[PDB]
């Protein structure tokens, strides 16, 4: 589920990240 | 004043956890210059994680720690720029099969900063 | 009048590496330079920010668009345009 929701780096130690939603950018 | 955390919208933080089985925390010299002790356990969690929640993740990794009576002593290991080095601060404890007054203590309540290590000294019953 | 290509990224956790920044922001364009200063007295640690310079202003705009207020290692980050020569 985490990998469906959030982006994960290949670089280690692995961390998750997430850009603004398309929604959020426009709004 | 705290923000409620939606774990589907807020991405988790990487928590690097170190454990012992003898009731004593790791020495600070094991963390110098970015070194870390053996047996690092990597958890992905959130700032509102409680000691009880973290204890169950640890039991998931070490089933022997499930035995009723097992004591978990939690400490944060953190770089303090004021002294030139890492320091350790004990924050609370839990016990398998008992409800204690630290069960619900959260990381953020302890001013945990992401990247700080968690050190857990575990005492078998 | 020309638009900027360099961006400051703020509020990076102590877990975030220079390679993480390269990997994440390359999503938005070709990176021409990165500067992620380290703690003088503890070089294994960053100061919690980075500058990223892209090849063209459209890319920098895109990065700012998607990541100012975005999240890295469980923490909300800032992204802002920067007009200054590299530090001396």
């Amino acid at each position: 589920l985490l990998d469906d929701l959030f982006r994960k780096t290949k670089g280690t130690p692995c961390i998750y990240w997430l850009p603004l939603t398309p929604e959020a950018i426009a709004e | 004043p705290e923000k409620p955390i939606d774990r589907e919208k807020t991405c988790p933080l990487l928590l690097r956890v170190f454990t012992t089985n003898n009731g004593r925390h790791h020495r600070m010299d094991e963390f110098s210059r970015g070194n870390v002790p053996s047996s690092e356990l990597q958890i992905y969690t959130w700032m509102d994680a409680t000691l009880k929640e973290l204890t169950s993740l640890v039991k998931e990794v070490y089933p022997e720690a499930r035995k009723k009576g097992t004591h978990f002593n939690f400490a944060i290991v953190f770089m303090d720029l004021k002294r030139p080095g890492y320091r350790v601060k004990e924050i609370g404890s839990t016990m398998s099969g008992r409800k204690g007054t630290d069960d619900s203590m959260t990381l953020q309540s302890q001013k945990f900063q992401i990247g700080d290590y968690l050190d857990i000294a575990i005492t078998p019953p | 009048s020309m638009k900027p290509t360099k961006v400051h990224i703020g509020r990076l956790t102590r877990n975030v590496t220079k390679d993480h920044i390269m990997e994440i922001f390359s999503t938005y364009g070709k990176i021409k330079m990165i500067d992620m200063p380290v703690e003088r007295m503890h070089p294994h640690l960053s100061k919690g920010y980075a500058y990223v310079e892209f090849e063209n202003p459209d890319e920098a705009e895109k990065a700012l668009k998607h990541m100012d207020g975005g999240q890295i290692d469980g923490q909300e980050i800032t992204a802002t345009a920067v007009l200054a020569p590299w530090p001396r």
